[PDB]
């Protein structure tokens, strides 16, 4: 009986590819190959942080551009006040495996997580002088990958066990569960309205979903690997992708396809964070192989090269002002650019 | 196997029913908003004269 | 949360006296805690300082070679040691925490005083007598020296309200940050050495002595003190 | 240009960061190894004398001038591709094996085959374990080993079958520099702390030795 | 002058030692890629060896007499036998201090990264030093050959006597000076070694560990020095004696120290060339106390 | 011809020097059975004290001169200096050595202190002998040499009448050499010690860095008191006061390493 749904799927996606084709009228190339070059973008070392004795792995901006969040292998969490290269505090971590950290918009709350498959969140402004633990959420079966906040209460967590949940603080329990990307879900990122968010996996799926509902709507499909990286649009109906082969893209959701790609031919090691600017014009690409490169969003052009560091880049950012791009490595050290 | 086929019938018939644009705008918006706000993006020109945002 | 001060009393003149103060509730080694006298008719006057770890102790101008603070971390306790009491230290004695970091609010909390008996910056503000409605729009005002704004973009002056019986408790920091408690009628404004501390729909629970503080030259200076009536 | 606030953050900055220092002087001094193998393969009573400390399970315990720590990996189920970075900086894999299960020996070989060449082992040593010998010296006689690994010929005894496992463990690794270190050991084996402690101290030192330029 | 003899044995001998260096030298270049020749130092074994062709030259010019600015031929034999023994005794000394910190920073990571470049610095350091010392002493105070006829009138506590001395020596005003300040310098560095051959003293197997040929060169170097220093001071009426005994010296202390460098090197060689089946081959080498 | 000032300063530092000789060995030789103090070989410590007051009594007699006894006075105080020396570095390498030995042949499976001293007499013995020889073959006898002296360089005559006046062997030099041979060979062997017993022990049981820092002080300052000994000679205060100052500060240096731990030790005992 399994073979007349096999056969109602496969006409279904026939008609979704036919659709996707007949809609690529007028496609990627001379719709944005007509304006000028971003141009020539060199960034000088106006910041070198330092402090961990371990790999960094995850790094998340403030909203106010003025504080970073870097958790590291080491079992710390330290909050870097970037303006003048200062530690504001430093979380000794009960795990030191960590692969993500988050930082709440409020300024109020950070949050970790990593191969304890528990995402321990932490209050900074306390009445008592220190950092304490205020919940820890678990509940998954698999480690956690990338967390973002949605406010002080609701926390959303891309993790490895084919799921995304988004928690609620006060009571750690698991609202809603997004089912689905068999592969292991690597990263997530939110829309500036905090109503639908993206999450790719490694079976080579970049599923759109909504926060208010809980399944998907639009599910990308297209690269031939692992996937590392995703980050929306400033607009809010576009996303990024970085992947293991190599190849960054563009995505649209109103056309439910896939825009212009920004690969390289002599380029094989593998993206594992990009990030936009404040305009959506400028793409910064992690890559595992020393180096941090820049695009542009709408065309194909290595606008720059950002060099310096020693081992693999794990985590990328740029501040909501777009003013700052911090690029954080293994080396221990992370970067600010200009 | 019968659940996860009736899902998989199901997940599938929701990006079926739903379609937006045939990309007139999709990409007109992209470089509508690029040229507006590339003035806000200081990642592209910017102006370390009196600002100064980092030394 | 809590500071209790212990010691104090009677003292020839001349003699001396080793007041202490201890914590119970918030970790002591992340905060400078200071010490702040209180004339019994007078406004507030800054004494002694020992920072986080001992890492730096500061004193006042007529503290400076006379008194000494010490802390005890590992008992969380704090120490004031006062040699050649003259009949000018009559004064409660007031302990004061404060954390120094980003966002950070200092002087958030005070201890009860010690009574004790022994038988730069200028800032004067406002008047000293207002007559406060209830309910209304009180503007009480304060002055400086100097232009207490740095390069940093961070003006300093703080707000505090001495109720009838009671510890000063902060109301305002920075220029314009309301202090955690503090209900959202208390606003300040203000420029350089030209400060308001803008109080609407007054009610009750605010009649009191309003001080001010400025925290860019260390050596702090208080205000005479602005108080409400009825 | 700096104001009272500013220096006493750069006071509290100073003492996070000397603390910092002195945590990682102190974590330093601490072995950390990579238990792995198959289910049930004894990775549950490598030694005796551990005090342990879910998502990734890990046990100390000191032996003598060092502090040492393992890390079972056991119940990750996901994708050994994407937190096998995290464990990059190990000094030794301990791989068990257990020499009784003949049907989970393929297993075990399909899993040393891919940790021996992984991209971020290329350097980190092994230490074999080749485990719960003495049931498998006793069920030898019914089983000839050639059941479950044809193309051999022997006696069917016990030394010349650990030698010829042994064998075609080492097949499997392919890097100049790495050497694998076998100690056949029983389930009551006692001495369990100083083969690791001895074959941990000897990897320290060829690793000193293939920095310098030499070995 | 000097006998035609004791000149042609003396040369004989420098030659064979001379010839034998070159062997080792293409010994090190050829097997540099066996594993116990690289589990020494070839690198510096090339330092030792330019030293050691650098004192025997030194030792070839110890003969050359009646020809010469005599003045300048001593100082260019004096310098380059101390170049020689900064060259010969760094490179030893760089390679204990290198097995010290292998065998005693057992610390998990945190692996000890000394490249052989950063012991080039530490020989070039020390030759700095030498060439500091050699060229203050070259520009202050230079050797002068200067003949003197004198007489003395002593008188001792009951007799007078009057002596007519006349003699020809070439050396320098303040010669104890410079002697004085290049052994001191040198004496420091050699007491240095002697701590380093002490603390390697049981480290590894003699290919590998340098205790045994610090101690006999540390040993010869100051029975040479004080024995030469001697009768060149007090024998200048016996100008074989002191020619014979310098090159004798300095061919004993250089082939001896060459020779306990590379002899265990060349004996081991062989059972680390063809099979290499395991690195249980070599485990007297990662011995310890 | 030596000023009475530096004289004073001299003979006041040099006495401060033996009071804190004599404090050490009073407190080496009354808590004997204390075990920090046992644990150090006590009765070894006895002869390094003896040695350090034998060295401050030779830098003592360095301070006097105008006597035909000169001779007599300059063969006391350099004989009193080598065996001080001798005395003072004897117990150190024989406390080394038994350190190692303990340290290294206990781990297959006992040295006395008599051992040890036996092996202290037999280096004594042999500096009694090495300056008996020097006493007997050539003395050390003053003569006063007037010269005349002509200069001819090749290039320009000139002639010089010299007057000097000095006290000195008929080859000093080979005596310097020889005794100098003798001690560098045993403070090499004494660096080779240390480096043996290198991270062995607590330094109250540990002589490394006392050694080391003793070794590299006394060739330096030989070398230093050698060389303004026989060149600037007409600077009388300036050798009486730097000999006297390398000596006091050499012994100084070696005693408070030696000791300085010990009381450490026994001072939270
Ligand atoms: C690695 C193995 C190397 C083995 C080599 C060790 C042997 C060294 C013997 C050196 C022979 C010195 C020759 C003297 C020449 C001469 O007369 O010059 C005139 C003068 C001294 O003259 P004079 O006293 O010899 O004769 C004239 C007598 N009169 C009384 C009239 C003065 O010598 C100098 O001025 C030398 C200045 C310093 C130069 C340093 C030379 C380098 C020495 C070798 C390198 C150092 C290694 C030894 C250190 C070890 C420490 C224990
Ligand atoms: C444990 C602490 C002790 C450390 C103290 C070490 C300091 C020693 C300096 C004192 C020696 C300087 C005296 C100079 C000689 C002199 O008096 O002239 C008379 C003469 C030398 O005369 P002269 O050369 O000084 O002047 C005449 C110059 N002229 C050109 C005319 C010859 O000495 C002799 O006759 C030879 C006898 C040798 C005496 C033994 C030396 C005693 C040194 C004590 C230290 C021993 C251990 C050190 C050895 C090296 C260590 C590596």
């Amino acid at each position: 009986e399994l073979d007349q749904l096999r056969q109602e799927a496969e006409q279904l996606k026939n008609q979704i590819r036919d659709a996707r084709k007949a809609c690529a009228d007028a496609t990627l190339s001379q719709i944005t190959n007509n304006i000028d070059p971003v141009g020539r973008i060199q960034m000088r070392t106006r910041r070198t942080l330092r402090g961990h004795l371990a790999k960094i792995y995850a790094m998340h901006w403030g909203t106010d551009s003025r504080l970073l969040v870097s958790a590291s292998q080491d079992g710390k969490l330290i909050i870097w006040d970037s303006y003048t290269t200062n530690k504001v505090h430093a979380i000794p971590l009960r795990s030191s495996w960590v692969m993500t950290c988050a930082y709440a918009p409020s300024g109020n709350y950070v949050a970790c997580g990593g191969l304890d498959n528990i995402c321990s969140i932490y209050n900074l402004k306390t009445r008592e002088g220190n950092v304490r633990v205020s919940r820890e959420l678990a509940g998954h079966t698999g480690y956690l990958s990338c967390c973002r906040f949605l406010d002080d209460n609701q926390i959303v967590t891309s993790s490895g066990d084919t799921t995304c949940a988004l928690w609620d603080i006060e009571t750690g329990q698991q609202t809603t569960t997004f089912t689905g990307h068999t592969g292991d879900v690597m990263s997530l990122s939110l829309a500036p309205d905090t109503r639908l968010f993206v999450s790719g996996a490694c079976d080579a799926s970049a599923k759109l979903w909504d926060v208010r509902e809980g399944m998907c709507r639009q599910t990308f499909t297209g690269h031939e690997s692992d996937i590392n990286a995703i980050c929306f649009f400033p607009n809010g109906n576009a996303f990024a992708t970085g992947s293991d082969d190599a190849t960054c893209r563009l995505f649209d959701l109103r056309a439910d396809q896939e825009l212009m790609t920004y690969s390289h031919d002599n380029i094989i090691c593998g993206i594992t964070s990009v990030s936009f600017s404040k305009s959506g014009r400028l793409l910064l690409a992690g890559y595992d192989d020393f180096n941090c490169n820049v695009w542009d969003a709408l065309k194909a052009d290595r606008a720059g090269v950002l060099a310096g560091h020693d081992n693999r880049v794990s985590c990328l950012g740029v501040t909501d002002d777009g003013m700052a791009v911090a690029t954080g490595s293994w080396d221990s050290f992370l970067k600010i650019w200009n | 196997s019968i659940a996860q086929a009736r899902k998989l019938v199901e997940q599938l018939k929701m990006e079926a029913n739903i379609d937006r644009i045939k990309v007139s705008k999709a990409a007109a918006d992209l470089m509508a908003y690029c040229e507006a706000h590339a003035k806000e993006d200081p990642l592209l020109t910017p102006v370390p004269a009196s600002e100064n945002p980092f030394r | 949360v809590q500071l209790v001060e212990s010691g104090g009393g009677l003292v020839q003149p001349g003699g001396s006296r080793k007041l202490s103060c201890s914590a119970s509730g918030f970790a002591f080694s992340s905060f400078g805690m200071h010490w702040v006298r209180q004339a019994p008719e007078k406004g507030l006057e800054w004494v002694a300082y020992i920072s986080s770890g001992s890492g730096t102790i500061y004193y006042a101008d007529t503290v400076k070679g006379r008194f000494t603070i010490s802390r005890d971390d590992p008992k969380n306790t704090l120490f004031l040691q006062m040699t050649s009491l003259t009949s000018e230290d009559t004064a409660m004695y007031y302990c004061v925490r404060s954390i120094y970091y980003y966002g950070s609010s200092p002087f958030d909390f005070w201890g009860q005083g010690t009574t004790l008996t022994v038988s730069d910056i200028v800032m004067t503000q406002a008047t000293s007598s207002v007559p406060v409605i209830p309910g209304e729009s009180v503007s009480i005002s304060c002055r400086s020296s100097k232009s207490l704004l740095h390069s940093n973009g961070n003006t300093y002056l703080y707000w505090f309200l001495q109720r009838p019986g009671q510890s000063p408790q902060l109301l305002i920091y920075r220029m314009s940050n309301l202090a955690s408690g503090v209900p959202d009628r208390f606003s300040g404004s203000g420029s350089g050495t030209a400060f308001t501390l803008t109080i609407s729909r007054l009610e009750a629970e605010d009649v009191g002595v309003y001080y001010c503080m400025q925290h860019l030259e260390y050596p702090l200076t208080f205000g005479a003190g602005t108080k409400l009536e009825l | 240009t700096l104001s009272a606030e500013d220096k006493a953050a750069v006071e509290r900055s100073k003492m996070i960061e000397k603390n910092l220092k002195e945590d990682g002087i102190s974590a330093a001094k601490d072995v950390k190894l990579l238990l792995l193998g198959a289910d049930n393969s004894g990775k549950s009573t490598i030694v005796k004398q551990m005090k342990i400390i879910t998502g990734i399970v890990e046990t100390h315990f000191t032996f003598k001038n060092l502090h040492f720590r393992l890390f079972d990996v056991g119940g990750q189920r996901s994708e050994r591709k994407k937190w096998i970075h995290c464990f990059e900086d190990v000094t030794a894999i301990i791989f068990c094996v257990d020499l009784s299960d003949y049907n989970r020996m393929h297993e075990s070989l399909m899993l040393f085959d891919s940790i021996c060449n992984n991209k971020f082992f290329i350097d980190t040593s092994i230490i074999l374990f080749l485990n719960k010998k003495d049931l498998f010296g006793e069920k030898i006689k019914k089983s000839p080993l050639t059941i479950c690994f044809p193309e051999y010929t022997g006696p069917n005894t016990y030394e010349d079958a650990a030698a010829y496992i042994q064998a075609q463990f080492e097949s499997k690794n392919r890097s100049p520099n790495k050497e694998i270190y076998c100690h056949m050991t029983c389930a009551t084996d006692t001495n369990n702390a100083q083969v690791i402690f001895d074959a941990v101290t000897d990897i320290i030192i060829a690793n000193n030795l293939r920095g310098c330029g030499l070995y | 002058s000097l006998s035609p003899v004791l000149l042609g044995i003396v040369w004989t001998f420098l030659s064979c030692g001379l010839l034998l260096i070159l062997f080792f030298l293409a010994f090190t270049i050829h097997c540099r890629k066996n594993r116990i020749v690289k589990m020494s130092s070839p690198n510096l074994n090339i330092v030792t060896l330019l030293g050691s062709c650098l004192t025997y030259s030194s030792a070839y010019l110890f003969g050359i007499q009646d020809v010469l600015s005599m003045e300048t031929l001593i100082q260019t034999r004096l310098s380059m036998l101390c170049i020689g023994t900064s060259l010969v005794f760094g490179p030893i000394l760089g390679k204990s201090w290198r097995l010290y910190k292998v065998f005693t920073q057992r610390v998990p990571d945190k692996r000890v990264i000394i490249k052989d470049l950063q012991l080039l610095g530490l020989v070039a350091a020390l030759l700095m030093a030498d060439v500091i010392l050699l060229m203050t002493w070259v520009l202050t105070d230079p050797i002068q050959c200067l003949q003197i006829l004198s007489v003395s009138m002593t008188v001792t506590g009951k007799d007078v006597s009057c002596t007519s001395t006349s003699t020809h020596f070439c050396a320098s005003r303040y010669s104890d000076v410079w002697i004085a300040l290049i052994w001191g310098c040198k004496g420091l560095l050699l007491l240095y070694g002697a701590y380093l051959a002490g603390l390697t003293g049981h480290v590894s197997s003699p290919p590998v560990n340098q205790s045994l040929t610090i101690m006999v060169g540390v040993n010869l170097l100051v029975l040479a020095a004080g024995l030469l220093f001697v009768v060149t001071r007090y024998l200048h009426s016996w100008p074989n004696l002191v020619f014979g005994l310098t090159s004798g010296g300095i061919f004993v202390c250089t082939t001896t120290i060459n020779c306990f460098i590379f002899i265990p090197q060349l004996k081991q060689w062989k059972a680390f060339e063809e099979e290499n089946q395991t690195i249980r081959r070599m485990a007297k080498y990662f011995s310890t106390p």
